[PDB]
RNA sequence: AGAGUGGACGGGAGCGGCGGCCCGGA
RNA sequence: CGAAAGCCGCCGUGGCGCAAUGAAGGUGAAGGCCGGCGCGCUCGCCGGCCGAGGUGGGAUCCCGAGGCCUCUCCAGUCCGC
RNA sequence: GUCGGGCCCGGGGGAGGCCACGCGCGCGUCCCCCGAAGAGGGGGACGGCGGAGCGAGCGCACGGGGUCGG
């Protein structure tokens, strides 16, 4: 349960960073990074996280299956988008609020996935 | 300045549960929810019983809710105490009843279901009534203990009925002078 | 003053009024004239001092 | 559904405005009420003096039924009888004025407090002045600014209180329901005087402050709001 | 029997004034139909 | 789109407002 | 690691609790109702049920007269405050 | 006698100020006239009375805590 799994690793997980302050969370599915039950990328039946591609271009978008929910082999789907930036944040939004899968995160995934991007796309002098 | 007394300003009194028990936590939440966006003063009462402590909250008998229940006017009513459900092996026949604790032990509790009742906890509770209509809330006997049997005047002032402090019970501790009118006096 | 107030809201409730029950703390003092009947009032002075005792 | 939905809300936004100008209109006319009340009562007063002086006798009017009270001593060395009246006449602050309702109860804890307070009987402009710059109203044990008429009626409307007017007219004219009205009233947190007091620890009578400066109590009022 | 005596007993049975009318339609319950009369005379038209 | 200071339909029986050659009805 | 951990149950002996009181011999914690009969004697005979008494307060819960509505009326359908 | 009170009790008439007064039709309530019972009718004024949905369209601001398109 994800509220029962929260009351356990809300204040001891090998993710936290306590330091000056600020509280961070470095599971790999987390977007915001932030130790809260809503961006918890492990307790949650449905979970969206975004990362860079293998290559230096695109994002990668993770969703967790519902079935296989104790096999963690076969618990995500990812797809990787190497698309432009317009059609890459309509295919997330697309993907998140069509398919009705937790929207809530939707613009967090947003703000991901546009960071992501401007940090691939060349640097100029 | 002003002259007013701050040494009543701080309420003592219990917010939230001093355990790390986080099932507890959990149906505290639930029910501190329900506290504030409903109108039950049970939901209330209970928020402040889950928050007291265990000598606050006495193990009720399986017997004193048998004659609770057996009270008039209270036919198939939801039996609720926010304690522990202990059995009572002074009575032979239970009825069926229909029981909401925190914690029922293993003979109570094999008593009630094969007498043909159902046992609740808190959140299948909020499921059935949410807002606690046709309940009986009940309590254990909160000053049934020892510590009740010692407070009170002092032992050794006159009319008090209250045990002492002693470290063995025979005919040598403390039955001489001040206990017996031929020892000195009596009170 | 008890069974005094039993038979007034008694009466009151048989007749059908509404009288006043309660006893209130000596008010003020309710304007009105002073008549002079004609006559000034007299000038009073105080007194010069004499040692008698 | 999205269509008598809509006409349903609308129609029910309308009948709110409605209630809102109805209400609107009665505390205009009760306002308009008291104006006509108060000048009544001011050409009454004149009028009977004036026909006594014309007879030839003396008019005493009434005695005045409210006083406005000033704590003007601070909170360091005070008796234990004076800290208790004082503290039930809700003065717990120096410069910490409120209303009283004059009975010889009043009276005689007035007398009881002669030292500490600066008191006397507020006029109609005292009270405006009072109400409307320093008017702060207890609503569950808060101090809340009175910037609301619907703050007053949800107070004070089962008493027939339902503006700031029908306030100053019970506080004025001690009415029936005085005792709510001046509860209601948080307790008048006066600045300090401006220009001085002459002297703060003897009576008035004798060039000080404390005690029973009749009308003169306006203009310590004036100077001190 | 002093119960059956109390139940025979208790069954033994046989202008304008604006400021008022102010406060009726200010009613919330009362003066429905009075404010309704007001808003449809202020916002209807049919001639004598 | 979640919308409730009461909402239900459903025969029951008439209006105000839109569609005339007086017949209406998501 | 582990001098830890696990297990025993015909290993629960024992401790503390479940009963007190008396110096001690010792004794040792449930009532009411309904019927008959003595002498229903301030009370036994048997029988029947019920199960720790009563009063005043008492969080909570239960019933609830009557109210509050819908373009609108006539006869009821549902739940809500 | 009263710039008194009675939502300034009221009614009539003649070359101004004020009002947070202004759909119907029917009912009531009050008033006037013919009144041929002072009946039946011709009218006016008041109402908090009576089954039946809804004005919108721009602005300005002493208006639920500072902005400048200086
Ligand atoms: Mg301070
Ligand atoms: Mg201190
Ligand atoms: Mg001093
Ligand atoms: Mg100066
Ligand atoms: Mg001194
Ligand atoms: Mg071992
Ligand atoms: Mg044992
Ligand atoms: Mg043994
Ligand atoms: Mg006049
Ligand atoms: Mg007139």
């Amino acid at each position: 349960s994800a509220h029962l799994q929260w009351m356990v690793v809300r204040n001891c997980s090998s993710f936290l960073i306590k330091r000056n302050k600020q509280t961070y969370s470095t599971e790999p599915n987390n977007l915001k990074a932030r130790n809260s039950f809503r961006y918890n990328g492990l307790i949650h039946r449905k979970t969206v996280g975004v990362e860079p591609a293998a290559d230096g271009k695109g994002v990668v978008v993770v969703i967790k299956r519902r079935s296989g929910q104790r096999k963690p082999a076969t618990s995500y789907v990812r797809t990787t988008i190497n698309k432009n930036a317009r059609a890459t944040l309509s295919s997330i939004r697309h993907m998140i609020r069509k398919n009705k899968y937790r929207p809530d995160l939707r613009m967090a995934a947003i703000r991901r996935a546009s960071a992501i991007l401007r940090s691939q796309k060349p640097v100029m002098v | 300045g002003v002259d007013i007394r701050h040494n009543k300003d701080r309420k003592v009194r219990r917010k939230e549960p001093k355990s790390q028990d986080i099932y507890l936590r959990l149906l505290v939440k639930l029910y501190r929810f329900l506290a504030r966006r409903t109108n039950s003063t049970f939901n209330q009462v209970v928020l402040k019983r889950l928050f007291m402590s265990r000598t606050n909250r006495p193990p009720l008998s399986l017997s004193r809710m048998i004659r609770k229940m057996k009270l008039p006017g209270r036919e198939n009513k939801t039996a609720v105490v926010v304690g522990t459900i202990t059995d009572d092996v002074r009575v032979q026949e239970v009825p069926k009843l229909k029981v909401c604790a925190l914690r029922v032990t293993s003979r109570a509790r094999s008593r009630i279901l094969r007498a043909g009742g159902k046992i609740l906890t808190f959140d299948q509770l909020a499921l059935d009534s949410p807002k606690g209509c046709g309940t009986v809330l009940l309590s254990g006997p909160r000053k049934g203990r020892e510590v009740y049997r010692h407070f009170g005047k002092a032992p050794g002032t006159p009319h008090s009925h209250t045990k002492p402090y002693v470290r063995s019970k025979g005919r040598k501790f403390e039955r001489a002078r001040g206990r017996r009118a031929s020892r000195g006096y009596k009170n | 003053r008890v069974k005094e107030n039993d038979q007034k809201k008694k009466e009151a409730k048989e007749k059908g009024t509404w009288v006043q029950l309660k006893r209130q703390p000596a008010p003020p003092r309710e304007a009105h004239f002073v008549r002079t009947n004609g006559k000034e009032p007299e000038l009073l002075e105080p007194i010069p001092y004499e040692f008698m005792a | 559904n999205f269509a008598e939905l809509k006409i349903k809300r609308l129609r029910k936004k309308f009948a709110q405005k409605m209630l809102r100008k109805a209400r609107r209109k009665l505390i205009y006319e009760k306002a308009k009420h008291y104006h006509k009340e108060y000048r009544q009562m001011y050409r009454t007063e004149i009028r009977m003096a004036r026909m006594a002086r014309k007879a030839g006798n003396f008019y005493v009017p009434a005695e005045p039924k409210l006083a406005f009270v000033i704590r003007i001593r601070g909170i360091n060395g005070v008796s234990p009888k004076v800290r208790k009246v004082l503290q039930l006449l809700r003065l717990r602050q120096i410069f910490n004025g409120t209303f009283v309702k004059l009975n010889k109860a009043s009276i005689n804890m007035l007398r009881i407090v002669e030292p500490y307070i600066a008191w006397g009987y507020p006029n109609l402009k005292s009270v405006n002045e009072l109400i409307y710059k320093r008017g702060y109203g207890k609503i569950n044990k808060k101090r809340i600014a009175l910037t609301d008429n619907a703050l007053i009626a949800r107070s004070l409307g089962k008493y027939g209180i339902i503006c700031m007017e029908d306030l100053i007219h019970e506080i004025y004219t001690v009415g029936k329901r005085f005792k709510e009205a001046n509860n209601f009233l948080w307790p008048f947190k006066l600045s300090s005087p401006r220009g001085g007091m002459k002297k703060k620890t003897t009576h008035f009578v004798e060039g000080g402050d404390a005690g029973n400066r009749e009308d003169q109590i306006n203009r310590l009022i004036r100077r001190m709001n | 029997k002093a119960m059956s005596a109390r139940a025979e007993a208790i069954k033994a049975l046989v202008v304008s004034r604006k400021l008022d009318r102010l406060a009726y339609i200010a009613h919330p319950k009362l003066g429905k139909r009075a404010r309704a009369r007001i808003a449809k005379g202020l916002r209807l038209c049919r001639p004598k």
